[PDB]
RNA sequence: AUGAUUAGAGGCAUUGGGACCUAUUCUCAAACUUUAAAUGUGCAAACAAACCGGCCUUAGCCAAC
RNA sequence: GGGCGGCAUAUCUGUUACACGACAACGCAGGUGUCCUAAGGCGAGCUCAGUGGGAACAGAAAUCUCACGUAGAACACAAGCGUAAAAGCUUGCUUGAUUAACGAUUUCCAGUACGAAUCGAGACUGCGAAAGCAAGGCCAGCGAUCCUUUGCGAAGAAUA
RNA sequence: GAGUACGACCAUACUUGAGUGAAAACACCAUAUCCCGUCCGAUUUGUGAAGUUAAGCACUCACAGGCUCAGUUAGUACUGAGGUCAGUGAUGACUCGGGAACCCUGAGUGCCGUACUC
């Protein structure tokens, strides 16, 4: 017949992966890198930007790694924004930037670093050129691990990135993968940027559907079913933003 | 072994045990070596990079030297008449933190729970009586031991 | 039983194995676009087979992967060529089946005086919707033993949406 | 696992004038090996040293101390 | 024995070699004096060899599609190590294959030189969102004094 | 008693085939105006929330293969020291010590850490 690949000698022999590998979890070949510090640095605290975006919720957490399992420091959520005026987006790039702000809002409280290192309080698409010790007092230092997603120019991992940014945490960076950037003309727009920083993309869409469904008789069935209207989207941020960095211990 | 370069006769020494392949671990990276410190280098192909030569792999010796990426350490190798102390530096995959004065620091912070019960208080763990000395044995078992007849048949 | 397992179609495949060195198949990446409606991809060879006239890394097919719309729209049009009959062992054990047509312009094609004729290969993908997770960056995992389309599975499907003469 | 190497068992359609597949088998390897000794080999076993609680210093490290 | 033959004359992997290291023979089995502006550097995406089911012309072999596939492929080369969201393949930008204050070290060792290599610090950079990686392609591929020869020590300041 | 995100050891965790799955979450799923990337909205990126636990995931079950752990093999193979030992020799036993391996058999089939949640 046909030749069995999976003999008892291919089971006997076979080496498995790590756990974390068969699952489809980790990167070990960028963790490792993201962990190696300095040996010179006999130890240091060094914290990751853990960003995991699923179908329905933004993870942003600050992670220091240990030999006996990473120690969270601080985690936050995007379904825990409705309890600062957000009931709606929760997993777009305006929720992004504010799952981003409502960590680095709860990491500095955490320190007691707050009230000094708050930074950018009505933000702009407009990049920073954080400062760091590599390159007075310094900011709160983490960087950034999308774990397994795809870095593109215009991605929900890199609002978390400008939430933490603007948020007062000095996370290394440039702004090479902002939406508001050119490729080839190598300078950056903070138009485009700000524009989805405060849901304005989701409200030129929410408004050809809401126009689109009442002439011609899914998408934004929850919105529609609520009272929402476009140009109290970009608003609805706006104040947002004072609800969380007045007061980010909040939750639901 | 007719040529003498750097990796020869390394065939069997710097290969990795059966399912015991790929990069190092991530409590390599995290575990931090410290000037003064008992390492044991051990050569850790996956890596190819900094390794020792085949020479310093069962060898345990003082770091002297950390740099960013690197250890050294001091390892004695016997020439003629000596013993000299060779300053080697690797990569910080192929040392291991070494257990040699484990059994060193137990007894020595068994000297500080003792002198803290003895001082202060009183209370202490007994000492041990030897396993040598004459006692009566009373037998729950005998056997003969006679080299029966069909010992010899297999 | 279960609407998620609704049988769809995944994918088409319009593959065109031309041959020739590049003189008659830029004709041929044209006759493509007049069918499917996006930019037609190449095809090199993997070794140098003497008897057939073909060498290594020289573009030797066309092939264009459809989904969608027009995954529906072309087979309608492409079995009308069959008269909706196809056998039983154009289907393969994994859940998908195909079949070659011989020219091109029995389709509805104008024929061009430039181009010429051509004929083509439509091997379609059956599957149900939640083959993702054997394609995904992370939590890549496997498709389990009840979710998979069958060769008995794709005998009814044909049988119950465009067709229902296997004939064997 | 790789390199050798005898032989019987049928799988029945997987074929052509034992190929193929599955379990076993007789017999082996300086340049094969899952496993693995005995003999060896490195380091440590408190007097320039480690141990325990403040202090001074540093344009070392860390957001800070 | 010397001669012819050869290279065991500088040198690399496996074995001899006796589970640290070191170990001889015109002992065994093969390599070396080259090769590369990418076959270097980096980021992203991808998975290889092979087999099985399938699809006009189209067969054992052309190309499409699906499944299984611990590496059975590949990494210029002898060999051994090593390697799978890579060290392989494709692509994208690149020049770290430059400089590197006479830093220290390893292998051979007389602890000499050479060749090769490792761990640094300084300049300027490359790729990357970042952590990082990179001062060739790991590990063989090479050469004293003397002589020849080239590069650097721009001009413009300075009452010295 | 569980989920999710980061994890440490890296099969007692794997492979195949069935079974079951409260909540919540993960996840398939819907979609293409913007950001973005493709032969292809497949992957990927964005924006969603009608549907379903079919699949992933989780757990449970195999006179399952594997893996792990003892036991047996077995004081057997082998070996350090010894002899004006035995044997034509090949080699063998003895003496003072050390002491395996596969087959086989039995067991059970992940474990620990941080943050948030049901
Ligand atoms: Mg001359």
């Amino acid at each position: 017949f046909v030749k069995v690949v999976k003999n008892k000698a291919y089971f006997k022999r076979f080496q498995v992966k790590y756990r974390r590998r068969r699952e489809g979890k980790t990167d070990y070949h960028a963790r490792r890198q993201m962990v190696l510090q300095d040996k010179t640095k006999f130890g240091s605290p060094k914290y990751r930007l853990v960003v995991r975006i699923t179908n329905k919720d933004i993870i942003a957490q600050i992670v220091q790694a240990k030999i006996v399992g990473d120690e969270v420091v601080m985690a936050a959520y995007a379904h825990e924004l409705p309890a600062f005026g957000i009931e709606h987006g929760l997993t777009n790039y305006a929720a992004a930037y504010a799952t981003g702000l409502l960590l680095a809002r709860r990491t500095l409280a955490k320190l007691g670093i707050a009230d000094k290192f708050q930074g950018a309080k009505e933000a702009d698409g407009s990049y920073s050129a954080v400062r760091t010790k590599k390159d007075e007092r310094f900011p709160f230092k983490a960087i950034l691990d999308v774990g397994l997603a795809r870095t593109t120019t215009g991605a929900r991992v890199f609002g978390v990135l400008k939430g933490a940014v603007d948020g007062g945490m000095a996370v290394p960076h440039r702004p090479n993968r902002f939406p508001g950037y050119n490729k080839e003309k190598s300078s950056l727009d903070a138009k485009v940027h700000r524009d989805r920083i405060f849901g304005k993309h989701v409200a030129e869409y929410l408004k050809q559907v809401k126009e689109e469904a009442s002439s011609n008789p899914v998408q934004f069935s929850r919105y529609m079913a609520a009272k929402v209207l476009p140009e109290s989207i970009e608003g609805m941020y706006k104040k947002a933003h004072a609800a969380i960095r007045a007061d980010p211990s909040k939750s639901l | 072994v007719h040529s003498y370069g750097y990796k020869s006769g390394t065939r069997h020494l710097f290969a990795k045990k059966f399912r015991k392949h790929g990069a190092p671990s991530v409590s390599t990276i995290l575990t931090n070596i410290k000037v003064g410190d008992y390492v044991d280098v051990v050569a850790d192909s996956a890596v190819r990079e900094g390794m020792p030569h085949k020479y310093y792999h069962g060898r345990t010796g003082i770091v002297w030297n950390v740099t960013p990426r690197g250890v050294g350490v001091i390892i004695n190798k016997p020439v003629r008449t000596r013993t000299l102390r060779k300053r080697i530096c690797v990569r910080f995959e192929h040392v291991r933190k070494s257990r040699c004065q484990e059994a060193f620091k137990a007894k020595e912070h068994q000297f500080q729970a003792y002198l803290a019960a003895k001082k202060a208080g009183k209370a202490l763990p007994p000492l041990k009586k030897s396993s040598r000395m004459g006692g009566i044995v009373r037998p729950k078992n005998v056997e003969v031991l006679a080299r029966r007849v069909a010992d010899y048949e297999a | 039983a279960n609407p998620m397992r609704e049988i769809v179609v995944k994918k088409l495949c319009i593959n065109i194995c031309v041959g020739e060195s590049g003189d008659r198949l830029t004709r041929a990446s044209k006759v493509l676009e007049q069918l499917c409606e996006q930019t037609p991809v190449l095809s090199r060879a993997r070794l140098t087979v003497r008897t057939f006239g073909i060498r290594r890394n020289e573009k030797i097919a066309v092939h264009c992967t459809v989904r969608g719309k027009k995954a529906e729209e072309l087979l309608e049009k492409g079995l009308k060529v069959k008269e909706f009959e196809l056998k039983s062992y154009n289907f393969s054990d994994t859940g998908s089946f195909g079949f070659g047509i011989d020219e091109h312009i029995d389709l509805g094609i104008k024929y061009d005086p430039s181009t010429g004729i051509y004929g083509m290969d439509f091997y379609v993908v059956l599957g149900r919707r939640g083959e993702r997770v054997a394609h995904r960056k992370r939590k890549c995992s496997r498709v389990g033993h009840s979710h998979h389309v069958t060769k008995e599975e794709a005998m009814k499907w044909f049988e119950k949406v465009h067709d229902g003469i296997i004939f064997q």
